[PDB]
């Protein structure tokens, strides 16, 4: 009979794992925004790669709701909508699916059926002006409750009741904005906190962001199975010192058969060789 | 099949620092997430402390700081170092594989380990005390010569009522530890009233950790 | 947070019988929850997962249940190895992972009725400082007795600690052991020391005492 070596392995490589995806702004940028305009971002039409993000100062909170926090980069997801705000140290347990309270009942409510990841951090170093940095708001005395993913930035004179205000203010007339004293006086719990919550939206439609390739290693001089850049295939690894002109991805010999791929993401010239 | 050991081992005293492993034997070390997870004697399966191939670290907010995990594919194997340990870490360890369905987000930790233990204490020597139960002012027919051994520790101890004379009686009680940090337990017999008379019914302890098998009967 | 308050802490049992096991979440966790299975003296197992769907190898009529905040894992028919704790894992919880409290499925026989003998310390025991009166509380099915230190007529308890083995295998009693650790002065200036056996097994609460 005639016997042959099988491959040992089925180690693969894809052209560069992923692209660019702006995981950043939204997650690294000076100012952010305010919890009564809660910004957004519609990440899509890029290969989603999870990884900056843990990469990244050590955070206060991770919490993923719904998803599994080490399955992100492998689950095509349909649409990422990414809401960065800054809210208070005592706030931050309240931006969660099914609490309520007074920073996220009116100003920013997420749904029982939230499939995301709330992500906050320390500011107080960034966005903590002395005498207190009073440019942010948060939106208070709301008519009725909010509903998931809301707008609130009307800022019109409201009133407990029996009392006519309309332009003024009084007692018992206040506006729907009131500021937020960043001060390092102001103990643990008042301190500024960076909040950005990824909602991922599962569906069947086709998904825009998909987590990244599942380039592996690259083991050499031993027989295994390849996809290197797209082709299937099977075989042993050298290291050769052909010269593929800046294009050529793959190589062939003179009977039409894949015979050197060129290193997808390491930039090399292997050859591969017959697994007798 | 597929299998995780825990060979780590703990005999901490307040302030170490011990290492524990777990290596698999079965599948992808790359393709599943290996965790941590802790039982109390006399609690629940506790925190998680997983660890990631996208270099995901997680920990508990309770022991963060104080924890710190390292995945290394090299030898298919992780590891789960410590700082200085208080009196509530002594437990059973243990080293899961957290799993979800296909492209389902159902984590079912399904491959559990086999058990690692750590103590935070002292022992000592075997301190075995007879109770004679001379007065018969019993039901009639039941003795229940015991030998309470105290002051002891680690929990590999026996307390043969005689090889063979144990005669289905040995009634190992769970070591009662008096807050001090020295474990005490108990072992009756079930024999009748004139048994207490009959042969020599002898509590032949057999401590071995502290290297001490003692004996002597009632 | 999202706690699960699983069934009372002792659920008694027959080999054949519905048992329920309720899982009641703060929240509406949907279709999140796991199902394990711990024995004594062995690493637990994995029974229903994703609320319905058994894993592998778990077929003893381990139906799941539930599509909300309860859950029940109906067990229909049950085996030797139907017995041992339960736990509960909302998966919609992930970065900490939390699970149940514990429910233990025991075996059911009749009621009985404890036979005890307080036992006095070592004679060498005082001189040695310590002193050690041990209540024996055997063969009683209802594990909910209490023991009573009564020194000299007086509830003088706090240092009496206690355990119990586990579920015997042909007799399905337990057996309770508390140990009365005080000092010398303690043991020989007192004379009265009534074990109070406050169980449910027996019609009359007995105190068995020892003078000296």
């Amino acid at each position: 009979s005639n016997f042959r070596v099988q491959p040992t392995e089925s180690i693969v490589r894809f052209p560069n794992i992923t692209n660019l995806c702006p995981f950043h702004e939204v997650f690294n940028a000076t100012t952010f925004a305010s919890v009564y305009a809660w910004n957004r971002k519609r990440i899509s039409n890029c290969v989603a790669d999870y990884s900056v993000i843990y990469n990244f100062a050590p955070f206060f909170a991770f919490k993923c709701y719904g998803v599994s926090p080490t399955k992100l980069n492998d689950l095509c997801f349909t649409n990422v909508y990414a809401d960065s705000f800054v809210i208070r140290g005592n706030e931050v347990s309240q931006i969660a699916p099914g609490q309520t309270g007074n920073i996220a009942d009116y100003n920013y409510k997420l749904p029982d059926d939230f499939t995301g990841c709330v992500i906050a951090w320390n500011s107080n170093k960034l966005d903590s002006k002395p005498s207190g940095n009073y440019n942010y708001l948060y939106r208070l005395f709301r008519k009725s409750k909010l509903k998931p993913f809301e707008r609130d930035i009307s800022t019109e004179i409201y009133q407990a009741g029996n009392k006519p205000c309309n332009g003024v203010a009084g007692s018992n007339c206040y506006s729907p904005l009131q500021s937020y004293g960043f001060r390092p006086t102001y103990g643990v719990g008042h301190q500024p906190y960076r909040v950005v919550v990824l909602s991922f939206e599962l569906l069947h439609a086709p998904a825009t962001v998909c987590g990244p390739k599942k380039s592996t290693n690259l083991v050499k001089n031993k027989c295994v199975n390849f996809n290197f850049n797209g082709l299937t295939g099977t075989g042993v690894l050298t290291e050769s010192n052909k010269k593929f002109l800046p294009f050529q991805q793959f190589g062939r010999d003179i009977a039409d058969t894949t015979d050197a791929v060129r290193d997808p993401q390491t930039l090399e010239i292997l050859d591969i060789t017959p697994c007798s | 099949e597929v299998r995780l050991v825990e060979s780590g081992g703990g005999l901490v005293q307040p302030g170490g620092s011990l290492r524990l492993s777990c290596a698999a034997s079965g599948f992808t070390f790359r393709n599943y997430d290996i965790h941590w997870v802790r039982q109390t004697t006399g609690k629940g399966l506790e925190w998680v402390s997983a660890v990631g191939t996208s270099g995901d670290t997680y920990y508990l907010d309770s022991v963060k700081g104080r924890f710190t995990i390292s995945r290394e594919d090299a030898k298919k194997s992780v590891y789960l170092q410590m700082n200085s340990l208080r009196a509530g870490d002594t437990a059973m360890y243990y080293c899961v594989r957290g799993d979800a369905s296909p492209d389902n987000i159902y984590y079912y930790m399904d491959v559990w380990g086999t058990g690692t233990r750590v103590i935070v204490s002292s022992t000592k020597g075997p301190s075995v005390f007879p109770l004679a139960p001379s007065s018969k002012s019993t039901s009639g027919g039941t003795a229940a010569l015991g030998c309470l051994v105290k002051d002891y520790f680690p929990e590999p101890v026996t307390v043969s009522w005689n090889s063979g004379a144990l005669t289905s009686g040995v009634h190992t009680f769970p070591a009662v530890l008096q807050s001090s940090g020295l474990y005490s337990l108990s072992s009756v017999v079930t024999v009748p009233s004139s048994s207490l008379g009959t042969q020599t019914y002898i509590c032949n302890v057999n401590h071995k950790p502290s290297n001490t098998k003692v004996d002597k009967k009632v | 947070d999202i706690q699960v308050t699983q069934s009372p802490s002792p659920l008694s049992a027959s080999v054949g019988d519905r048992v329920t096991i309720t899982c009641r979440a703060s929240q509406t966790i949907g279709k999140y929850l796991n199902w394990y299975h711990q024995i004594p003296g062995k690493a637990p197992k994995l029974l229903i997962s994703a609320a319905s769907t058994l894993h592998s190898g778990v077929p003893s009529r381990f139906s799941g249940r539930g599509s909300g905040t309860d859950f029940t894992l109906t067990i229909s028919s049950l085996q030797p190895e139907d017995f041992g704790t339960y736990y509960c894992q909302q998966s919609y919880s992930s970065p900490p992972w939390t699970f149940g409290q514990g429910t233990k499925v025991e075996i059911k026989r009749t009621v009985a009725a404890p036979s005890v003998f307080i036992f006095p310390p070592s004679d060498e025991q005082l001189k040695s400082g310590t002193a050690s009166v041990v209540c024996l509380l055997n063969n009683f099915y209802p594990r909910e007795a209490k023991v009573q230190w009564k020194v000299d007529n007086a509830l003088q308890s706090g240092n009496s600690q206690e355990s119990v083995t586990e579920q015997d295998s042909k007799d399905s009693t337990y057996s309770l052991s508390s140990t009365l650790t005080l000092s010398k002065a303690d043991y020989e200036k007192h004379k009265v020391y009534a074990c109070e056996v406050t169980h449910q097994g027996l019609s009359s609460p007995v105190t068995k005492s020892f003078n000296r």
